[PDB]
DNA sequence: CTCCTCTCCATC
RNA sequence: AUCGAGAGGAG
């Protein structure tokens, strides 16, 4: 009665985009991003691949209330080297890695018998 | 009766009480449009606003206190302090 | 159904105390919380 | 009221399994227990659909019109 | 599966449910308290079933 | 800036206190008498045993923000095995001309005792400490 | 019974004392027995004590054994609680009940003592004695549902 | 052949056992996630009943047939119903189902799942085919009727995902696990004496190395080598269940990287 | 609710994902928090639980009848030839991580029931509405969209908290208020109210 | 009584309350439909015009919008009907009630009431699902617990009104507490078990985890702490993080039976500006406790810093917990086979003591106590013959529970459980009692009709010998059903009392206040306490701090 | 033929009774430790022995597995939560017309399960699903 | 002014055993400053711990007894929930009367 | 002579 | 409007 509606979870809604981006105000080059109908499906993800690379100093995310799907991940990096492009960098890192890992189990899968 | 400017006890402390109902009395006035005595930072509820207005003590409001002998004293806002 | 249908009131010593010669007539756990605790029984 | 498609906690499609469960029990006397496995039935979840659900409908349909 | 010990009155189901009552024909004694004259009693509630 | 105390001791008694990781370590100077140390040692990634000698430094420098590594291409006074960072909070007078520092290394923690440890071992935030071979 | 007490030294320290605890109260009579300290003798009778003593000994051994209920479950109550409760019952004069027949007749307001237990008996006898009520209680403006002396009603707002 | 790798022991209809390597955590997991719960899938979403003389009440029949496995293998090229431009239903979108049953006989006549007629057109795809994974060939039981009891209704299976109904899901029971003696030491065994007799080796002992005591512990280690196993309610084919999750993933992870393009 | 007194309500509903599971895939139906275990000594609740697995296993009747050769020691035994060990435990990973857990789980079949009081027919607001007669005030329950009482012994925590205006809001506009005409000589309500 | 000094009233609502580890400790989650329902009065200024119109557009049950729009002359404007609904010109001076909205002030209560802390305001945050929400440390004070326990919310309606609560009820500002100079909240179950957990040395959380603990608290300064450890790994300790959340200039002073400024057994608490630096935190320390890091924060920092506080441990000790967590089996009920076997000879050699009493007893030799009948010497005797058999077992029991003892855990944490916990659950359950004896003899001279006559053995008059995990007899059985029954009895009457009272001692000072010359009066101007407290000062911002100039040498007064 | 008798709490009163009428009465002539610890055989007369204890129990409260190792007052719980547990409450509920009737979905007989839950026909009309519960702290909701 | 004194009294001998020269230089050593500080702040913490001509004291004792009398569940004395009933009715009749003399 | 609440039943 | 049961939380 007062549930809300299920697609809520992936859908967005009005005047919602799927990223927010802001300026941490706390630290010198960082950043704040806002993901509106997401959650640790790829926060947990995109965290610890963002976090590989070693032109990072801070990488975390947070669901703020399991109510809403929208994790913030929050981002510093070295002198120079925007974050905007350090997200890129690692969100394309696991595109490849995913991609690499499609065809390996299909080589496999074509393997086997039954 | 009335009691002298000079001759008070009185706590010149504002009492908790006293001073939330302060609040209030200002928020009643600032919540219907009456002028806003100081300027505002950029708030814009009229309870917040009545909290700058005790900050920077410019409200036109005195207490009367009552003594239980049927005695009272004056405070004007601007003379007590704001503690707490 | 089945309790209430075996249900046992007392109305108005100490009457809501489990009594020794209780045993194997009234249920020792069954009685209602509160309010008329004890006084009611189930056999 | 009749067998459960799919198991709560798990997802197995178990509505099939009833009418089955039954005659590996009494039709080639089979304990209970085998039973559940040969029907596939390996997580307990996934066997407490089954074990467990008592078939109301058959009694339900025992009513007239 | 309804074993049914109730009557149906204005279609409503009712359950009489079953009373308790110290029983009669004795005959017992009652040590009663100190602000009374009265030491022991001997009650007995009598009446014929 | 530079480097705050320095000496091999020698371990007596290791303390499995109903802990698996962190244990408790009494050792003892070889140089000079007037000296014992109580230290706490993660045995789980750097075990410490049986009438066994280390070397131990302190240090306080090689702060907003803890930069990664990336130091496979820094200087890092890493010529140690085992070095943990603390605060030091209490400084004793045993009684004499003796002393002794107490350390909080997150609440790993530790006593040295002695004296020429004076204008050399301060007071402040600053405090790491080295143990190696 | 223990009793932590002064060593000439100074240090505190544990000396045990022999205490008689009685099933029975008599106290005009105990304490004038030689033999025994007659300014420590002590009841759980906080009635008795009010008798022999003095209202004001009173007063203690109310609080004594208000505290004693209390801290015998562990509880902790900031004396100035207890200390207002055993106050109101002893100020009066001698030891005015938490019960109707103390407080709640003790020529206060009628609207409120109204407010009560004995709630139209008061209102009569407010109507045949020609009580006129004060309205400086609680309830008295409850009752006439009004911004009533109380934290905020204390004071007097004024331009 | 350039970066995660993946040995498969076990394959089956139902069953991917599968060994996979040179993988972060991080993801290995973010993929059991996805599969669970986004690769979509095709599932009664309304029904229309015309005549219920059951005994199942309506709306709880309605929920059965919710669950009921449909052939979801072309579901890529059918569009979700919210997406397309039709109002309610179109072929494009919606594949109809009618279901009629009634009494016709003395000894209690079932409706099992594979009396379902398509009645709209499947353009050649393969889709909405309840699923019979059933010996004698009718899997699952609907209900049951009596003597002169009917039961005539359309369902309406549309497009959806796990995140939206777990009807949706076309993934059972995703087994995971991940270093089988604790040589990350990443639990701590709860025992009275042992440990080691007190808690039994898993299956997956056998393809790792014990420890051997005179080893103190590898603390720079991290969690290689995962030991999952895919089940599959069977409307995707065990295969592409995986893959679709790779996909999916792989799909909004993208969507993301688009987006800050598209700002 | 439990079978021993372990009344509960759900505080909150997760998807299977978001889930913690067992290395053999399976999620729980529900997470029951072991705060709830010692200070109300339901030990049979724990018992119950691990005898279910081992029916539920074994493909059996578990056997719960209160007086008998029924053992902790004996039904432990039973599920360690069977695969698991022997007092319910179950290595468990997170759902948002898939790291391993830290510290094992008690997992298991439990009789759970779901009783009434459900939250939705109890649900209750009214801002303003229907009075009653006697008394122009808001009337009982919420089978009639009535109001709350704000009873003697919340006003007390209302006096504590020197709250003056807020409890003549209470008890005056919300709830009553009525504006009646008073003597100047007499005192009472005799006064004509010829307004207009 | 019913009707004047208690209405009922409107502008309320009232729900199933349940749980919420990532609110505040102010807020109250509100389910959409209830701030759909309640309204605030609201008028036309200058200042929200804007956010105002708004709502009327919105619609009376879309949610930030309002039913009623009310006007010069004075007249209802109804926003669910109405031909002018989707229209309307506000002028300036008319008020629009409006929806209940994201922090708003709200009296939120539970009854029982009995205190000015099961009463409260709140901010509001409205929320789907229609349970009403709140933070799990203000548990106590209302003493709730989500299994269904309904809770009361009220609105104010005037500007002035808003305030009182705003600036008077305050949750936060209640947080420590005149009653028992104390705070009244604290750090509860899953926090509670955490917060310890994280804190013993043993645990190390590293990078991954801590970069994510940082950025879980709000409040975060964003410099990573430089870690405890460096070396071949680098980890910070449970504690040092933990200590993110600890705000600055906040000292604690601890020390414990075996507390030595090493703390071997990690006993005490040292914390030093913000930062902890040794010692386990939990119960004793981030409890409700009388010196608490709650106590300090509160006086030192403000109430609003330590409002703020309650969050941070949670939110973060939480997040530890959600990846570490822990549990309780029966297993953690269990004891060693040589303590089982010890436990039985402990109850075995006291089986044989009951016995040799009762046969002394028996052959006229059993001294009589004084002032006490030998009945009640025997009585006496056998009931502490037997306690002291159980609290032994029980002692038995608590010192085979391993570390690693959930159950010890708990109680460790001080979360839930106690010593008798454990000594039922594992070792002997102890005796029963009716009214203060042993089980009556019900049946004449016997206690079932499964004994003889004239049996005064433990075994006959209600000694549960065996643990609850070993399971009880059917004698044991009944006579614990038995005592267990005692309890509810008053817990229907121990109540209908203890009820009266209150409201006697309530009615009976009511009206008695602090005046304008820190005088103690009532109604009537007679003063009761010449300076409230005996002193003039609020108990709320009153420590206990020792008296240094009084105990110790004469010696050492001097020196 | 008298094999069973029926006894009144006043007839009770002047009678021996045996809990079990097995391993009460035989020859007294090993004690696996998990056993809980009844007494003795102690008592010599026996005038009639009990049926089965178990029977001691209402009719709410013997639907509780292990009665004898819970806590007193929560059996007398459940004993009153087990009135307001939905399920089948009777076959014919389709054609019944009552104020409120609640029925479960999908209700499973228990797991584990008394001997007295037999003639109690709950096995067969249960109140309540066999739900998987993990008890562990997790987001602590 | 003479309760002034009094009312303060306790505060102060605290004030005093800690305050005193020997200690505020050898135990904890303060400079000018800081001290003049520490005394600073002490009179405006003093300050803000003075009751509020408001307070309602009444209710607000009450409760602060009447709340753990309902805390209160189970060596020979009436204690409890009982005996607060016998010590706030003037019991005359009061079930365990005990002397205990010293 | 405990607060507060929910729900169902029968009536001049 | 009036009566009366049965429940909910503090056990
Ligand atoms: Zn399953
Ligand atoms: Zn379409
Ligand atoms: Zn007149």
């Amino acid at each position: 009665m007062n549930a809300p509606d299920r697609f809520e979870l992936f859908l967005l809604g009005e005047g919602e985009s799927k990223l927010k981006i802001d300026p941490d105000t706390k630290a010198p080059n960082a950043v704040v991003i806002t993901f509106e109908k997401e959650d640790h499906t790829l926060g947990n993800l995109i965290r610890a691949e963002l976090l590989n690379d070693r032109k990072v100093l801070f990488a975390a995310y947070k669901v703020e209330h399991p109510f809403f799907a929208r994790f913030k991940l929050r981002i510093q990096t070295t002198e120079g080297y925007d974050p905007k492009d350090a997200l890129k960098n690692a969100c394309n890192s696991i595109i490849n890695k995913l991609g690499a890992l499609k065809t390996n189990f299909e080589t496999e899968w074509n393997l086997q018998t039954l | 009766k009335a009691i002298p400017k000079d001759q008070r006890a009185t706590t010149p402390y504002m009492t908790k009480y006293e001073r939330a109902r302060i609040l209030g009395t200002r928020a009643l006035q600032i919540s219907m449009n009456a002028p806003v005595f100081v300027d505002l930072e950029g708030e814009t509820d009229p309870l917040r606003i009545a909290m700058k207005e005790l900050a920077e003590k410019k409200i036109p409001l005195v207490i009367r206190r009552y003594l239980p002998d049927g005695s009272f004293e004056d405070w004007s806002v601007e003379e007590l302090i704001v503690d707490l | 159904t089945l309790s209430h249908l075996r249900r046992t009131n007392t109305p108005i010593a100490k009457p809501r105390q489990l009594h020794n010669t209780h045993w194997g007539l009234v249920c020792p756990a069954e009685t209602p919380e509160g309010q008329a605790c004890g006084l009611v029984k189930n056999l | 009221m009749i067998v459960p498609v799919r198991c709560f906690s798990c997802g197995k499609v178990v509505g099939d399994k009833w009418e089955s469960y039954l005659n590996l029990l009494q039709e080639d006397e089979l304990d209970e227990g085998t039973a559940l496995s040969r029907l596939g039935l390996k997580r307990y979840c996934c066997r407490r659909m089954i074990l467990t659900h008592v078939d109301l409908i058959e009694k339900f349909l025992r009513y007239n019109p | 599966f309804d074993m049914g010990g109730y009557f149906i009155i204005n279609g409503s189901e009712k359950v009489l449910i079953a009373q308790e009552r110290s029983a009669g024909n004795i005959v017992q004694v009652f040590k009663k308290a100190a602000p009374s004259p009265i030491s022991h009693v001997a009650e007995i509630r009598s009446a014929l079933e | 800036s530079n480097t705050l105390f320095d000496d091999i001791f020698q371990v007596s008694e290791v303390d499995p206190g109903r802990y698996n990781k962190v244990c408790r370590i009494e050792a003892a100077s070889t140089t000079q008498d007037q000296c014992k140390l109580t230290l706490d040692i993660n045995v789980e990634l750097f075990p410490v045993a049986a009438q066994d000698s280390l070397t131990v430094t302190i240090a306080s420098s090689l702060t907003r923000s803890w930069r990664p590594p990336q130091a496979g291409d820094r200087s890092l006074a890493d010529d140690y095995d085992y070095v943990m960072y603390g605060t030091a909070y209490k400084f004793e007078e045993v009684s004499k001309d003796l002393i002794a520092v107490y350390y909080s290394f997150g609440g790993l923690l530790m006593r040295l005792e002695g004296n020429y440890r004076n204008l050399n071992n301060l007071k402040q935030e600053n405090a790491y400490l080295l143990i190696r071979r | 019974y223990d009793r932590k007490v002064p060593s000439p030294t100074g240090e505190y320290v544990k000396e045990p004392e022999w205490v008689l605890e009685t099933d029975g109260v008599n106290l005009s009579e105990v304490m004038t027995v030689p033999g025994i300290d007659p300014t420590r003798i002590y009841t759980n009778s906080f009635i008795d004590i009010m008798e022999v003593l003095g209202i004001e000994a009173g007063r203690a051994a109310l609080y004594k054994e208000v505290y004693n209920v209390i801290a015998s479950d562990g509880s902790y109550v900031n004396y100035r609680h207890m200390a207002l409760l055993v106050d109101v019952m002893t100020t009066q004069g001698g030891l005015t009940s938490v019960t109707r027949h103390g407080f709640n007749r003790s020529n206060t307001g009628a609207l409120m003592r109204c407010s009560f237990e004995e709630t139209v008996e008061i209102l009569f006898e407010a109507g045949a004695s020609a009580e006129l009520d004060d309205c400086r209680g609680v309830s008295e403006n409850v009752i006439l549902g009004q911004m009533a002396p109380i934290g905020t009603g204390a004071f007097d707002v004024m331009i | 052949e350039e970066g995660p790798q993946v040995k498969i022991r076990e394959a089956s209809k139902d069953n991917v056992d599968f060994i996979l390597s040179n993988v972060d955590l991080a993801m290995a997991n973010s993929l059991r996630r996805v599969m669970i719960a986004e690769i979509p899938t095709l599932a009664i979403d309304s029904v229309e009943v015309e005549t219920n003389t059951t005994v199942l009440a309506d709306e709880f029949i309605a929920h059965r047939l919710g669950l009921i496995p449909l052939q979801s293998m072309d579901i890529e090229q059918l569009e979700y119903s919210r997406d397309c431009f039709c109002e309610d239903h179109c072929d494009k979108c919606s594949v109809v189902l009618t279901l009629q049953a009634f009494g016709e006989s003395e000894s209690t006549t079932n409706v099992y799942s594979k009396d379902l007629v398509i009645v709209s057109n499947l353009m050649g795809r393969n889709i909405g085919h309840p699923i019979i994974q059933d010996k004698e060939g009718n899997g699952v039981l609907i209900c049951k009727l009596r003597k002169g009891q009917e039961l005539k209704l359309t369902c309406v299976a549309k497009k959806g995902i796990a995140k939206e109904h777990a009807k949706w899901g076309p993934a059972a029971a995703i087994e995971f696990e991940y270093d089988p003696w604790n040589k990350l030491k990443h639990t701590d065994y709860w025992y009275e004496q042992d440990s080691a007799k007190e808690w039994p080796q898993s299956k997956n002992c056998e393809y790792e190395d014990p420890p051997n005591e005179g080893d103190p512990f590898d603390y720079k280690a991290q969690a290689d080598t995962f030991y999952m196993n895919v089940e599959s309610v069977g409307s995707i084919p065990v295969d592409q269940v995986v893959v679709r999750g790779i996909d999916t993933l792989q799909k909004k992870v993208a969507s993301i990287l688009l987006a800050l393009t598209q700002m | 609710a439990s079978r021993h007194g372990q009344k509960g309500t759900i505080g909150i509903t997760y998807r299977r994902e978001d889930m913690p599971f067992t290395a053999e895939g399976i999620v729980p139906d529900l997470i029951i928090n072991p705060h709830a275990i010692p200070s109300r000594m339901t030990v049979a609740h724990l018992i119950e639980c691990l005898l279910s697995k081992v029916a539920a296993l074994s493909g059996n009747e578990g056997d719960a009848s209160p007086f008998t050769d029924i053992t902790v020691e004996g039904i432990s035994k039973l599920l360690r030839e069977h695969g698991y060990q022997s007092r319910g435990f179950e290595v468990m990973y997170n759902g948002h991580t898939g790291k391993k857990l830290m510290a094992q789980i008690f997992f298991g079949p439990t009789y759970y029931q779901r009783l009434r009081h459900m939250v939705d027919d109890k649900i209750h607001a009214r801002a303003r509405g229907p009075m009653q007669v006697l008394t122009r005030q808001p009337v009982e329950g919420r089978s009639r969209d009535g109001g709350l009482r704000f009873g003697e012994m919340e006003r007390d925590c209302m006096i504590a908290h020197g709250a003056a205006s807020f409890l003549k809001e209470r008890l005056m506009e919300a709830s009553d208020a009525f504006r009646v005409h008073i003597c100047g000589i007499c005192g009472l309500m005799t006064v004509i109210a010829k307004l207009n | 009584r019913g009707n004047l000094m208690g209405k009922r009233v409107d502008f309320s609502a009232r729900t199933v309350i349940s749980g919420d580890p990532n609110l505040e400790l102010d807020q109250v989650g509100v389910p959409k439909s209830i701030a759909k329902t309640l309204t605030y009065p609201e008028v036309v200024t200058p200042y929200n015009i804007d956010r105002l119109t708004q709502l009327v557009r919105n619609g009376p049950n879309e949610h930030p919008g309002a039913k009623y729009v009310i006007r010069d002359s004075g007249d209802r404007i109804d926003l669910r009907y109405s031909k002018r609904a989707g229209d309307i010109q506000l002028q300036y001076g008319w008020k629009v009630e409006r929806h209940i909205m994201d922090n708003d002030p709200v009296l939120f209560n539970r009854q029982p009431s009995l205190h000015k802390m099961s009463m409260m305001a709140h901010r509001v945050k409205v929320i789907p699902y229609s349970t009403f929400r709140l933070n799990l440390s203000v548990t106590s004070p209302y003493n709730a617990d989500f299994d269904g326990d309904e809770m009361n919310l009220h609105v104010p309606q005037s500007e002035e009104t808003r305030a009182e609560l705003s600036q008077l009820c305050a949750v936060p500002l209640q947080i420590v507490s005149p009653q028992s100079n104390k705070p009244c909240m604290g750090i509860v179950q899953d926090t509670l078990c955490g917060i310890r957990k994280l804190t013993l040395r043993d645990t190390f959380i590293e990078l991954d985890q801590v970069l994510n603990m940082l950025y879980w608290v709000p409040d975060w300064d964003g410099v990573i702490p430089t870690p405890a450890i460096i070396k071949p790994k680098p980890l910070w300790s449970g504690k040092q993080i933990l200590s993110v959340a600890i705000p600055n200039g906040i000292h604690l002073q601890r020390f414990d039976e075996g507390t030595t400024l090493l703390s071997p057994k990690d006993n005490g608490m040292l914390i030093i500006d913000g930062q902890i630096i040794f010692g386990v935190v939990e119960k004793k320390t981030v409890g409700s406790s009388n010196g608490g890091l709650i106590h300090v924060v509160t006086r030192e920092k403000g109430p609003q810093v330590c409002a703020k506080l309650f969050g941070n441990i949670q939110k973060v000790v939480n997040f530890w917990l959600l990846h570490n967590g822990f549990s309780t089996g029966i297993g953690d009920t269990i004891a060693d086979g040589p303590t089982m076997r010890e436990i039985t000879e402990t109850i075995a050699e006291a089986k044989k003591k009951v016995l040799d009493v009762t046969k002394e007893a028996q052959a006229n030799l059993l001294t009589a106590k004084h002032g006490m009948t030998l009945r009640e010497s025997f009585e006496d005797n056998v009931v502490r013959f037997l306690n002291e058999a159980r609290d032994k077992a029980g002692r038995l029991a608590e010192v085979n529970l391993k570390d690693l003892n959930n159950v010890k855990q708990m109680v460790m944490a001080g979360s839930k459980g106690s010593f008798i916990n454990i000594a039922q659950m594992s070792a002997c359950v102890g005796q029963q009692s009716v009214e203060g004896k042993r089980i009556a003899f019900g049946f004449v001279d016997r206690t079932l009709p499964h004994f003889s006559k004239d049996d005064y053995s433990p075994e006959s008059k209600g000694f549960v010998e065996n643990s609850y995990l070993r399971g009880l007899t059917p004698q044991e059985f009944f006579f614990h059903a038995m005592g267990g029954r005692e309890g509810l009895i008053d817990t229907a009457v121990k109540t209908a009392e203890t009820g009266y009272i209150q409201r006697r001692l309530v009615k009976a000072l009511e009206d008695i206040m602090v005046h304008y010359d820190n005088t103690t009066r009532n109604s009537l101007g007679n003063v009761i306490q010449f300076i409230y407290g005996e002193d003039g000062m609020d108990a709320a911002h009153i420590e206990k701090q020792s008296l240094d100039t009084i105990g110790g040498s004469d010696a050492a007064f001097e020196k | 033929e008298g094999l069973v008798e029926y006894i009144d709490a006043e007839e009770e009163e002047s009678i021996l009774i045996a809990m079990q009428p097995e391993d009460l009465e035989p020859a007294e002539a090993d004690v696996d430790p998990a056993k809980r610890i009844r007494v003795s055989h102690h008592a010599t007369t026996f005038t009639h022995c009990e049926i089965h204890p178990s029977m001691i129990l209402g009719v709410a409260a013997s639907i509780i597995p292990f009665p004898d190792h819970n806590q007193s007052p929560r059996n007398t719980y459940q004993s009153a939560m087990g009135k307001q547990a939905m399920g089948v409450f009777l076959t014919n509920y389709n054609v019944r017309m009552d104020t409120m009737a609640n029925i479960l979905y999908y209700p499973q007989k228990p797991l584990g399960t008394t001997r007295a839950m037999e003639y109690l026909k709950f096995r067969e009309l249960p109140a309540g699903q066999n739900a998987i519960v993990a008890i562990a702290c997790y987001s602590g909701y | 002014q003479n309760a002034q004194r009094d009312a303060v009294t306790l505060f102060c001998c605290l004030l005093r055993s800690r305050l005193a020269t020997r200690r505020v230089l050898q135990e904890y050593r303060l400079t000018k400053q800081a001290f003049d500080w520490v005394l600073s702040n002490i009179e405006a913490q003093f300050l803000r711990s003075v009751v509020h001509p408001g307070e309602m004291v009444g209710v607000l004792a009450a409760q602060s007894i009447g709340e753990p009398a309902t805390q209160m569940t189970l060596k020979k004395v009436t204690s409890g929930v009982p005996r607060l009933k016998e010590i706030l009715n003037v019991a005359k009749n009061m079930k365990t009367p005990s002397l205990t003399v010293y």
